[PDB]
């Protein structure tokens, strides 16, 4: 069934699909610690709005030139587009966790991101700062160590997935370096 | 208030003409008395309101004249409509093991003006 | 009585349905979590007017081509038709929450809908944007996390119902893709 999700992602147009309980068990047999993995993905997407805005503002917080006149987050329209880019990256990381394979992140998101930003003039060194913030954000939620929110989960250890998401974030920086 | 509905043949797959556009109409009423509160359900015909739809176009003109997006020869990396598309995922933990569901859907990403 | 509700929504001979004080608690006895579920449908149906117009409007600003000449929501006549479609779809999924089952949603509404839009030429990409906004609106109201309005309820957890509404809206998207 995971191929069907891949067929949804790759089809080059808006498309939807879902998992039923019968087919869900096929996924549960296929995945290693699927109980943890699905809870982990929920922990990101359930707070993705909080994560992205803080990281982009955190980038602005340490680098105030980005909001100075002519800056790439100056005037509303550039500011929204940066938030948009943060979301898309974070979403593509989330599916990479769900599939447990980094291919979709590279082939659909990271490919051409280097060439794209330079032609747009996006400062890539600061883009790394925002992504590296989300990696700090994402690890805390999966380990349920966030300061201002604690989640409800069945007891147990989620260390491996926390390391797994870490590699996916680090792929982003290397592509745009 | 006359409206020119589409030909019957264009929706033969969906439903018969004497039942199309009828959808549930639900009213739920709270009162402190468990002996007097009630629920009501019916199917009603939902007609098109030209007056509201005229207003809708007048409000949406603002977006029509704010450009769309930049473009360049780098567009080859976004071959379909996938420019600014990302996968959306939904997860459903619930009180029944068979009712659990998951979703994944490729879709456009935009930030509402309140954020 | 809950059976009577299912009959009218498939257009049986009756004008309307009703449940009395004794019968309402009888219905609540049959449907587990009745009180919260009644609260949940009430929050959605009472805001359906705001939900659809905002969802339609959001769809337009994400792709203003719909209102350009040759666009499917250009003209006053077609714009009314599209608004109607969102109202119909929201009503059906709102009922599915009331019964807690997708059967009427799948059986009375979604079968044959895909072919009809193909015949009518309704662009499937724009529709998925419309449907996905209804989901985001609905989960917010059920969890009382709407930014602009707070409703009064007894405090508690409605996460299960909110994700249950999420399943239904996902079904509409898969059917129309
Ligand atoms: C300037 C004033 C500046 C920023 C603005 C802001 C950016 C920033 N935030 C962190 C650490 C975290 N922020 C997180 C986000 C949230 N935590 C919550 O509970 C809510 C739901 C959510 C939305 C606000 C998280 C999860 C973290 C990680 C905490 C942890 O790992 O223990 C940082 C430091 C991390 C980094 O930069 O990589 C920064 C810079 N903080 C500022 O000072
Ligand atoms: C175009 C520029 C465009 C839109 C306009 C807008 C559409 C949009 N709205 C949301 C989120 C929500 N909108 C809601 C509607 C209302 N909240 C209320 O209190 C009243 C009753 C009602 C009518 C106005 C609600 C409840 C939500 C969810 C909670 C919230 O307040 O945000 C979205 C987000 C959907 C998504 O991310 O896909 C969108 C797109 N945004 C635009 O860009
Ligand atoms: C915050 C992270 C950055 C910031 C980002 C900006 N990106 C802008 C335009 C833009 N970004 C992309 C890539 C994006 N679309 C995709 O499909 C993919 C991968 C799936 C991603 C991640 C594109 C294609 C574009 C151009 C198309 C468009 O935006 O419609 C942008 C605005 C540029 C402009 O308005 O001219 C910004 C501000 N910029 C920064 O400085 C911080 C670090
Ligand atoms: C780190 C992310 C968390 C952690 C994760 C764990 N979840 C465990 C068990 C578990 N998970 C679910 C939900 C899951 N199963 C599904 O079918 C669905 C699909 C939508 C998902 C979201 C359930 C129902 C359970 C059972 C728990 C129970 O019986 O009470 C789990 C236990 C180990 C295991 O089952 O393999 C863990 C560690 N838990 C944490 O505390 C951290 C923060
Ligand atoms: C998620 C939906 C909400 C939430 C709602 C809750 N309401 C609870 C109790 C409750 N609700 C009603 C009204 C409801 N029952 C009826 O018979 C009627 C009539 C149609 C409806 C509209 C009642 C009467 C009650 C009982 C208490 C009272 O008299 O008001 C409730 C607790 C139920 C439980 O789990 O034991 C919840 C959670 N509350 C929230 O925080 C979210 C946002
Ligand atoms: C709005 C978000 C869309 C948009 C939708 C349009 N649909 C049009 C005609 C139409 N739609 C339906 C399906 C609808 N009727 C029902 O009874 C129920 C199911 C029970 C559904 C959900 C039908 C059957 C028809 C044809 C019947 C009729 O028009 O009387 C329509 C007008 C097409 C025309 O110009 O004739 C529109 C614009 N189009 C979009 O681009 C957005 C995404």
């Amino acid at each position: 069934m995971l191929d069907a999700f891949s067929r949804v992602v790759v089809n080059s147009d808006a498309k939807a699909a879902y998992v039923g309980g019968s087919d869900l068990q096929a996924l549960k047999s296929f995945i290693a610690d699927g109980n943890k993995r699905l809870d982990a993905v929920n922990s990101i997407v359930s707070n993705a709005s909080c994560m992205v805005s803080d990281a982009v503002s955190g980038m602005i917080c340490e680098n105030p030139g980005l909001i100075s006149p002519g800056g790439n987050c100056y005037t509303n329209r550039r500011m929204a587009a940066c938030l948009r880019d943060g979301e898309i990256i974070l979403r593509y990381v989330s599916y990479a966790l769900l599939a447990g394979d980094a291919s979709v992140l590279e082939d659909r998101c990271l490919n051409g991101l280097k060439e794209t930003y330079i032609a747009l003039g996006v400062p890539t060194n600061s883009s790394i700062r925002a992504v590296s913030i989300m990696k700090a954000q994402a690890v805390a939620f999966i380990t349920n160590t966030a300061t201002e929110r604690k989640m409800s989960f069945a007891a147990g250890d989620c260390t491996s997935l926390a390391s797994e998401v870490a590699s996916y974030f680090d792929r982003v920086g290397a592509a745009i370096s | 208030g006359k409206f020119d509905h589409a030909p019957i043949s264009t929706y033969t797959s969906l439903c018969s003409y004497d039942k199309v556009n009828k959808a549930p109409q639900i009213s739920v009423t709270n009162v402190g008395s468990d002996e007097h509160s009630y629920v009501s359900v019916t199917s009603k015909y939902i007609a098109p309101d030209m007056a509201a739809a005229a207003q809708m176009l007048a409000d949406c003109q603002k977006y029509k004249a704010g450009g769309n997006a930049p473009t360049g020869k780098w567009m080859k990396y976004y071959p379909g409509t996938t420019v600014n598309m990302a996968p959306y995922i939904s997860l459903n933990d619930t009180g029944s093991d068979s009712s659990r569901t998951v979703s994944v859907t490729l879709d456009k990403v935009k930030i509402s003006p309140n954020k």
